[PDB]
């Protein structure tokens, strides 16, 4: 027996450690073929547009595509109002805004308050 | 690399792999020479003892503890050779490497210089063209219906033929071409 | 001051006369010897003005957003020869017009000695460059980038009018100098916060101010190029101008109604700085750093003090010329690749070394270093916000890492690693860029050696 | 680099010498085409401790996925060839 | 008249003239290295020449030659001080860059782009230059900025590789982050003293508070990196040997310490800065060397050991001993640049390998490497009566009898342990054994550059500390007299080193195995900092500039505030408006409401 | 294990195919051709031309346009220890109150 690695978010369960590859059935297998079979088409039609010597411009990546559309324009239309979403949105938007507002404003009136005192000492204080 | 993967790795083939990986980190550990074959002659001692079991539930339950001894002592910093995905020099020489088609936009008073090296490419590339007309039809043929199930290809069957999808791979620009 | 007007209204009968394969090489030269014309007004005094006639005026604030205006229009013409080859004379001719008309209203802007013509053509230059950018505009988002940027303007300045209207009924001049000369105090009243609110957000939301900043994407992104270099170089100055313009007669009130902009404007270039770090579009990119600079403009116009106005005055130089040059990068790889995402192309200055200087130099400039007037600005600007208050400078540091960050993200993501293998279609970069990145680059670093040009009035 | 052009002969020179250098296969029965399983009677764990010290030797390593395909000597010196881009 | 000035200036100008030849037609020939090698050798012997004024009178001058602006009472113009720093370290600069990049000429003999190479160790040695002799906060922020920006452009020298790009950017994140200081010191001071001018703020700091020194810490911190900005330089390894021989080991990392010595009058009347001044820099030397102690990669190594000698260096200046530092820094220079280069040749020698683990024996194999590089060794751990010993035991000694902290004084003295432990390592580990090389021997050092280079910083790390401690006059009070066991103090703990380390090291030959500890674990693993700090702060500031300033806030929220509800709003009461049936019974009885409405609300 | 009939075959044509794309790859004897067209003593053109130059220019712009203003060029005075004349004004600093000398 030797000490446990415990994964985190930032450091990943390493794939030798998984106990989801020791537990082999049919449908496990299946399902690796498949997926080597569906990445071994988009492989194949990548090639074929790839070595083509007709083609002189960029292949069309639909991924690519789909990935900036949801990133960029698909947020909106899928946004609804939720407790969650409420809240997050004013704290995230309206809390550093007083936060820094009362921090300057508190300097400030500090400020002025020992400026007004007379007891700052800002000698050769000439540009502003 | 050049090698088609496979849907997945049978028990023997993780068993080669761990091999491997303890003895690279036992050497890492061991710097000296002697000692590492010392060791080493004692890794394959104890790992070769198991050689002879035949059922498939302990032969799981093994390699398991193993994966996890190696992981507990797997020498953080092992020794990686400069090319490797890890090495001292991996992609160095990556900045150097410029496509073959970049050569169709020289300007005529560039490809006055070396006039055999462009007749030489006119010519790969006339065989490309006819290549690559064979080899569709060729791939059409051969390829199992609904999609390939592996990413595996034929080589050629006919005379004047050529192994599909040949072009990217003959052409590669070099190791360290500068 | 109508040696500059009246050739730039000339420029329209003689593209409208030109050959139907001479109207570029007429309009570059003539647009670059109107531009030798706008140097003579750089020499200026210590005193008031160079009160030309009733109508216009000059001075040294005014002064260098002409020239830069005057300068745009040839680098505008030659980004557009390549985009419009296959369109008809007679649309080529309406660009070229729409180009001139912007110049035109630009121009007549700056001067502007009363504050109604200000307003006036302060709302022209609205029509131009709306035609540009719903006519020629590539994508299909182009006529929703045009309303918006059409409404948030209106919006912002229709109350503009009724406040100058009342100011001149209640004072009785615009004029900017009896203005300045006969200004009297604004006392702490609901009435007199309403008018401030009136007199400056019509300049807040051209700036952008944060929160406010929604159209400049969408507008900057759905352009044709010279429509976006006319924006983030000019467009966006017309509000910092105004607001300079427009806080002699907001005092005293200003000291404490400033406090929700400021803050806004300190929260909001760090908000833009750190969605620069996660963006997919170069032209995005580029926009949200256009926002992170105007907000700290912004600032500094707020503070209303001397070091304060000299360092706006030459950020907002500065930001021009180098917004200018990264949106002209941007399209020359754009009109290679025709996706605008950053991650597509990739190592091109292995293909493109000299494409990868200009790249390099822009991104420099960007990332405010010195002895370049981009830091002058940023350097002036943080003195006078830490005079205000000693705790800015940590926003200001972390505005200043960030920015770093993503401009050399944008840099290293483009122009390292290994080049796109599928993309075969990146021919040699043509004189007419080279050229136009020589033509952007080269003012900075000769204003660089005479600051005291871009400096303003309070110099 | 001063690093002289090898050829496909010092690669097979190289490769055999190790081979002769590893006292389970005999010298004289070894030959460039000789089998590893069969012609020669190894294990699969002596054929991975052949490929460390063909990688040990030429100062590159090869990944397992083909390495555990290399079963002569002849294919090792292509692989190896190829890899390093050798002329003649 | 006086050709001090026109001299100093001289060099300066003269550095100057291969970059304006860059685009001249030799540029484009083989020949432009041995130019810009020539022209920083002629340098180097023209400003010999005001160093031998200085020793024998003590000349001393500002140059203020050209006015760029003027903003209200703040006069900005350029700048030049020629004090006794610039002078003693302009020779030295240009001693090591000249060998540096004669060690070049061979080294990168096979790259493509050498004349590009050479153009930008030409341009970083101007912007140094700069930064050296500046006499205004704005110049030397020019330089400060200039040799961050050569060092993000010659550490991602082979743009393919993606780890180069990522070192290149976490030097320039690090590099921000002490920029955030000093653009902090330099508003201060033109606030309060109304001046960036070093004589102005010299005259109106008598009592210089926490804030501007502070930041000058900072920014120190931040360029020399100190423990919390230290990851930056290991990682800025990626580059090639001869810019990690140049920049980042003995010219560009001394440049916070610089600053610090440059303002050390303010510096002396602050107690609690230079409190924090010690304490980060017996942190940083003990946590540097703990770990080298155990890196593989030699160049890791000697890096490490750069990071822990600025520590030390910052703790003498903590100690209020600002001249001894400078002396230290020069000292460092030579033998440190001899240090990689002699690694150099030994990774070049070995086909690009930089692992220990594959190198064996070469003490007879090449054996010119192996005496440069025991020098060396023996002049970084303090040998009687060599470069390291004037300036280092002097360090011991001072830190010893000065009220300071006790923390920070043990640290030190087991910073100078580790110090002996890892120089023994890298001399065990690479001379000593069995070779561990590839059996294809390709070793030489026969080449009249490599072997010239590296003995002319061989005479100079023999000599340069004699020669250098008996011209200079004093500037601080000596330690005469001491008690026996405190004077033997620093070669007691460092034979204690050389014993310790040999004789654990003597134990990798028993024929046993054992797994590591946690402490091993810890030291190896650069104290996990790496790690946490590259992945928590990042991923933290990422997904939220992602999720919520970009999407939740920008892309939802403001959407939704203005012009979502004014549009959602104005359809609603236009579909309300134009929903009419078109029927005269409903618009009649409508109008008779109204007009009732008028007739009793209006009167 | 090992390649199978299929892979082994298309292997060897592939790496044919390379071998002979890299030997194409090679330059005959004529391939760079240039097209020409025009329109001790190292060190002694380089001493004038980068060192006695540079130094002539800016010993004039020192002498005469920068010293020209007050203040530009500010030398530290020059210590003054007892025993020590002046070549302005020739007078000595007398010496020192002849401190009690022993080891
Ligand atoms: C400009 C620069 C930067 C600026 C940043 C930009 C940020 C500005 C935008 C800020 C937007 C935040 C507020 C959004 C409005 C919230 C309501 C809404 O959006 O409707 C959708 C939605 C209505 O949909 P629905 O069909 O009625 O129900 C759907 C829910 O899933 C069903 O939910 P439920 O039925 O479970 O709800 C029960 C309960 C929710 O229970 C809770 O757990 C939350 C209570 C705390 O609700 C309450 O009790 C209300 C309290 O409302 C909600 O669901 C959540 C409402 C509760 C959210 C609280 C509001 C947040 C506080 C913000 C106020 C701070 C400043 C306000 C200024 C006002 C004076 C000027
Ligand atoms: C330091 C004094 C220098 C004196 C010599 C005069 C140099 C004249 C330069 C004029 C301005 C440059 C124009 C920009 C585009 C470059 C054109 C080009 O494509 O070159 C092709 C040409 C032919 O090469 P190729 O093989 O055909 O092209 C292959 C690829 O392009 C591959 O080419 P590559 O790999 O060689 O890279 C191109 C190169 C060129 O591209 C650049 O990035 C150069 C521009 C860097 C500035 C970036 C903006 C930052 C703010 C600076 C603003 C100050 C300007 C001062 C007034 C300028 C007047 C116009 O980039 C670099 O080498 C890295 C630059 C990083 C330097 C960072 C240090 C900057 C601050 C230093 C303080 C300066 C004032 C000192 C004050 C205190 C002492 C008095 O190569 C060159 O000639 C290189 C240009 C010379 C290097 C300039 C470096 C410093 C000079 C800055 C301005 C002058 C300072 C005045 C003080 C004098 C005392
Ligand atoms: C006042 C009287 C003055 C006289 C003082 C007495 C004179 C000397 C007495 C001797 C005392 C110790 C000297 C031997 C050093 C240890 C060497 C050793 O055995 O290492 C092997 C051993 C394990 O090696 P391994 O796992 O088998 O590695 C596999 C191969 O060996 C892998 O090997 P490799 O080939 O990869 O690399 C080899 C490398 C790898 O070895 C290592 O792993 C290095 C780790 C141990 C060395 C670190 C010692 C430095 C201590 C600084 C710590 C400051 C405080 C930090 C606080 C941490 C907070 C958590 O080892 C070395 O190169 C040599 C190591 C250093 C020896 C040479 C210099 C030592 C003399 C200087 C030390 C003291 C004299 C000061 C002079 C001034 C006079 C006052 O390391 C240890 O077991 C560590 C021993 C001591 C560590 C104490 C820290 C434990 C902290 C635990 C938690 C405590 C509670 C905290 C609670 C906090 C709450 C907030
Ligand atoms: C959305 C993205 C950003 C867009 C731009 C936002 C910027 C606009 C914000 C306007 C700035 C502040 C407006 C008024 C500031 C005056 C100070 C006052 O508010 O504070 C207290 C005022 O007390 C209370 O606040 C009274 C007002 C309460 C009603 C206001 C509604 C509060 C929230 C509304 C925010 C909505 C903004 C968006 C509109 C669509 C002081 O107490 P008092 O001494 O008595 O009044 C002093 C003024 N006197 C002398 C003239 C009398
Ligand atoms: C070259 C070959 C030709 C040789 C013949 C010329 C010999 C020298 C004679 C030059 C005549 C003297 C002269 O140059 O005039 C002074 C003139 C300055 O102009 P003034 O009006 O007098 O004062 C400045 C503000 N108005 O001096 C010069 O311009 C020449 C030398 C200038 C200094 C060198 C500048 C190099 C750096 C460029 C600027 C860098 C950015 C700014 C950095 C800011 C640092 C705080
Ligand atoms: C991007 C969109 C931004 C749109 C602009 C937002 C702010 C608009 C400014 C307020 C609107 C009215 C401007 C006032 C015009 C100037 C005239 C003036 O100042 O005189 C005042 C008039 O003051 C008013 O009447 C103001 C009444 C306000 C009615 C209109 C309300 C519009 C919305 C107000 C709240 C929002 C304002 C800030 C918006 C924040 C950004 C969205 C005094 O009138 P007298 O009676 O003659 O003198 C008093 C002594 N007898
Ligand atoms: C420094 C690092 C720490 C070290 C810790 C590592 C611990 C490893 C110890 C585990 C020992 C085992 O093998 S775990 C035992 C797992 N089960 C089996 O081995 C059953 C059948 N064995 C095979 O099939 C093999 O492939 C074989 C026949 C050997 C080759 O075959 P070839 O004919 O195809 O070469």
């Amino acid at each position: 027996s030797f000490p446990k690695y415990k994964p985190s978010r930032l450091a990943t369960l390493p794939a030798t450690l998984d106990p989801a590859e020791y537990d082999i059935s049919p449908e496990t297998r299946k399902a690796q073929a498949e997926r080597l079979a569906i990445r071994s088409r988009l492989k194949r039609e990548y090639l074929l547009q790839y070595n083509d010597p007709n083609r002189l411009g960029v292949i069309e990546d639909p991924a690519l595509i789909r990935w900036t559309y949801a990133r960029s324009a698909n947020i909106y239309p899928n946004f609804r109002p939720t407790p969650k979403t409420s809240l997050l949105g004013a704290l995230f938007g309206i809390g550093p805004l007083f936060f820094w507002y009362y921090v300057f404003k508190t300097d400030r009136d500090k400020k002025e308050k020992l400026i007004q005192e007379g007891k700052l000492d800002q000698t050769f204080n000439i540009s502003y | 690399a050049f090698s088609a993967p496979a849907a997945y790795l049978t028990h023997q083939q993780k068993v080669l792999r761990l091999y491997k990986r303890a003895l690279r980190h036992l050497e890492s550990w061991c710097v000296h020479r002697d000692k590492y074959r010392y060791f080493a002659c004692l890794m394959r001692a104890r790992f070769d003892e198991h050689k002879n079991e035949k059922d498939m539930v302990k032969a799981t339950q093994l390699l398991r503890q193993a994966e996890e001894e190696f992981w507990y002592g797997q020498h953080p910093q092992p020794y990686i050779f400069p090319e490797s995905p890890g090495g001292t020099s991996y992609e160095r020489y990556e900045c150097y490497k410029v496509p073959e088609w970049c050569l169709d936009d020289w300007h005529p008073s560039e490809k006055a210089m070396y006039p055999d090296y462009f007749a030489k490419r006119e010519q790969w590339k006339r065989l490309r063209r006819e290549s690559w007309e064979r080899e569709v039809k060729q791939l059409q043929e051969e390829t199992p219906p609904g999609g390939p199930r592996t990413e595996a290809l034929p080589p050629a069957r006919k005379e004047g033929d050529l192994p599909p999808l040949w072009w990217h791979i003959v052409t590669r620009p070099r190791e360290r071409p500068m | 001051m109508l040696k500059i007007i009246i050739p730039t209204t000339m420029l329209l009968p003689m593209t409208w006369m030109s050959k139907h394969n001479m109207i570029w090489i007429n309009a570059t030269v003539h647009s670059l010897l109107i531009s030798l014309i706008s140097l003579s007004l750089l020499n200026q005094l210590g005193e008031n003005s160079l009160n030309f006639s009733l109508t216009f005026f000059s001075d040294s604030l005014s002064a260098p957003l002409l020239v830069l205006t005057t300068w745009l229009l040839p680098l505008m013409l030659m980004a557009s020869q390549s985009h419009l080859s296959k369109e008809t004379t007679t649309r080529k001719k309406l660009y070229i017009t729409m180009l001139i008309l912007l110049q035109l209203f630009l121009i007549m802007t700056f001067t502007a000695t009363e504050l109604i013509l200000f307003y006036i053509l302060f709302e022209a230059t609205l029509v131009p460059t709306l035609i540009i950018i719903t006519r020629w505009g590539n994508q299909t988002e182009r006529l929703n980038a045009g309303l918006y940027f059409l409404f948030y303007t209106l919006a912002g300045s229709l109350p503009l009018l009724v406040a100058l209207v009342y100011i001149q009924n209640t004072t009785g001049s615009l004029n900017f100098l009896i203005i300045h000369y006969w200004s009297h105090p604004l006392s702490n009243s609901w009435s007199n916060i309403f008018m401030w609110l009136a007199c400056i957000m019509a300049f807040m939301v051209k700036m952008p101010l944060y929160g406010l900043h929604l159209w400049l994407p969408k507008a900057h992104v759905e352009a044709p190029i010279a429509g976006s270099m006319v924006l983030a170089a000019v467009l966006l100055k017309l509000g910092g101008y105004g607001m300079m313009r427009i806080t002699t007669i907001l005092n005293p009130l200003t000291n404490y109604m400033a406090y929700p902009f400021l803050m806004l404007s300190m929260w909001g270039m760090i908000m833009t700085s750190s969605i620069c770090l996660r963006q997919t579009d170069l032209k995005s990119l580029i926009a949200y750093s256009s926002v992170s600079h105007m907000a700290l403009v912004i600032v500094a116009i707020m503070i209303q003090t001397p070091w304060s106005f000299m360092g706006a005055t030459a950020l907002m130089i500065a930001h021009g010329l180098t917004s200018s040059m990264l949106f002209c990068l941007a399209n020359t790889n754009y009109e290679r690749v025709h996706s605008r995402t950053m991650i597509l192309a990739r190592g091109l200055q292995t293909l493109l070394p000299l494409m990868a200087t200009w790249w390099l130099v822009a991104s420099l400039t960007n990332l405010a270093l010195p002895p370049s007037i981009n830091l002058i600005g940023e350097l002036f600007i943080i003195t006078a916000s830490f005079s205000w208050s000693n705790i800015t400078i940590i926003l200001m540091g972390m505005n200043m890492m960030i920015t770093a960050l993503y401009s050399l993200y944008m840099l290293i993501t483009t122009q390292r690693g290994k080049y796109t293998h599928h993309i075969n279609n990146i021919k040699p970069s043509f004189t007419r860029e080279n050229a136009l990145m020589a033509l952007h680059i080269l003012p900075l670093l000769l204003l660089t050696l005479n600051p005291k040009m871009i400096l303003g009035p309070l110099y | 680099s001063d690093a002289p052009p090898l050829t496909l002969e010092a690669i097979k020179d190289r490769v055999l010498y190790v081979l002769k250098l590893y006292d389970k296969i005999d010298p004289e029965k070894l030959s460039v085409n000789s089998h590893f399983m069969k012609d020669l009677g190894l294990d699969s764990l002596d054929q991975v401790e052949i490929i460390m010290a063909m990688e040990d030797e030429f100062g590159f390593e090869i990944p397992d996925i083909d390495a555990e395909k290399l079963m002569c000597p002849q294919e090792i010196v292509d692989y190896i060839a190829d890899k390093k881009d050798v002329y003649e | 008249m006086n050709p001090f000035a026109s001299l100093t200036l001289t060099t300066l100008t003269i550095l100057t003239i291969p970059i304006m030849m860059s685009n001249s037609n030799i540029y484009k020939t083989n020949l432009y290295p041995n130019y810009v090698k020539t022209t920083v050798s002629y340098a180097f012997t023209l400003s010999l020449v005001p160093l031998l004024m200085f020793m024998h009178t003590g000349q001393e001058m500002i140059i203020s030659n050209w006015h760029w602006m003027t903003l209200q009472t703040v006069e900005l113009s350029l700048s030049f001080k020629m004090d006794y720093f610039s002078v003693m370290f302009i020779p030295v600069a240009l001693f090591v860059t000249w060998s540096i990049m004669e060690f070049s000429m061979w080294y990168m003999h096979s790259d493509p782009f050498i004349n590009r190479f050479f153009k930008y160790l030409l341009l970083f040695l101007i912007t140094m230059m700069i930064l050296v002799t500046a006499n205004n906060l704005f110049q030397l922020f020019i330089g400060w900025e200039g040799v961050g920006i050569m060092s993000f452009l010659l550490i991602g020298w082979w743009h393919g590789r993606t780890d180069a790009n990522t070192a290149a950017l976490q030097a320039i994140l690090y590099n921000r982050i002490g920029d955030i200081g000093f653009v902090l010191s330099m508003a201060w001071f033109l606030t309060h003293s109304n001046a960036w001018d070093l004589q102005q703020i010299f005259m109106l700091n008598n009592e210089c508070p926490n804030m501007p020194l502070i930041g000058l810490l900072l920014a120190a911190a931040g360029k020399s990196a100190q423990f919390g900005l230290h990851p930056w330089l290991p990682s800025a390894m990626e580059g090639p040997t001869p810019v990690s021989a140049l920049l980042h080991s003995s010219t560009m990392v001394v440049a916070g310490v610089f600053l610090l010595i440059r303002f050390y009058p303010l510096m002396e009347t602050n107690k609690l800065v230079q409190t924090m001044t010690l304490c980060l820099g017996a942190i940083t030397t003990l946590f540097t060397a703990l770990c080298a102690i155990t890196q593989n990669d030699i160049k890791k190594i000697v890096a490490f050991s750069t990071s822990s000698q600025l520590g030390l260096m910052m703790v003498t200046i903590g100690i209020n001993q600002p001249h001894l530092a400078f002396l230290h820094i020069c000292m460092h220079a030579f033998f440190k640049a001899m240090l990689f280069m002699c690694s150099g040749s030994i990774i070049h020698s070995l086909n690009d390998e930089q692992d220990i683990r594959k190198m064996g024996g070469l003490y007879k194999a090449m054996p010119f490497t192996t005496t440069a590089l025991i020098i060396g060794s023996l002049a970084l751990t303090g040998m009687p009566y060599l470069t390291g010993f004037y300036s280092k035991d002097l360090i011991i000694e001072a830190v010893n009898m000065s009220y300071t902290n006790a923390w920070a004084l043990l640290m030190t003295l087991i910073a100078t342990s580790l110090t002996a432990a890892y120089s023994t390592r890298i001399i065990f580990f690479a001379f000593l054994g069995k070779p561990r090389f590839p059996p294809l021997v390709l070793i030489n050092e026969n080449n009249p550059l490599l072997i010239n280079s590296i003995k002319r910083l061989l005479i100079g790390s023999i000599f340069a500390g004699f020669i250098i401690s008996n011209n200079i006059p004093p500037m601080t009070v000596p330690n005469t007299t001491m008690p026996l066991y405190m004077k033997m103090t620093a070669l007691i703990v460092t034979i204690m080193g050389f014993m310790l380390a040999l004789e654990l090291n003597n134990t990798t030959y028993y024929l046993k195995f054992k797994y590591p500890s946690q402490t091993y674990k810890f030291s190896n693993m650069l104290g996990y900092y790496p790690s946490i700090m590259h992945r928590l702060p990042t991923y933290h500031n990422l997904s939220m500039s992602q999720k919520s300033a970009s999407s939740l806030l920008d892309l939802i929220w403001l959407e939704t505030i203005l012009p979502k509800t004014t549009s959602f709003i104005q359809m609603k009461m236009s579909i309300m408006v134009s929903n009419q049936k078109g029927l005269i019974k409903l618009y009649f009885l409508s109008f008779l409401i109204t007009i009732m409405i008028s007739m009793t609300l209006f009167n | 294990s090992g390649y199978t009939p299929d892979e082994k075959l298309r292997l060897q044509q592939l790496r044919e195919l390379r071998r002979r794309w890299l030997k194409d790859q090679e330059l005959s004897p004529r391939e760079p051709v240039l097209p020409p067209r025009r329109v001790t003593y190292r060190h002694s053109i380089f001493a004038v031309t980068h060192v006695l130059i540079p130094v002539w220019i800016i010993h004039y712009y020192l002498k005469y346009h920068v010293t020209a203003k007050p203040y530009t060029v500010v030398e530290r005075k020059p210590r003054i220890f007892p025993g020590d004349t002046i070549l302005e004004t020739g007078e000595v600093i007398p010496l020192m109150k002849e401190f009690p000398d022993q080891h």
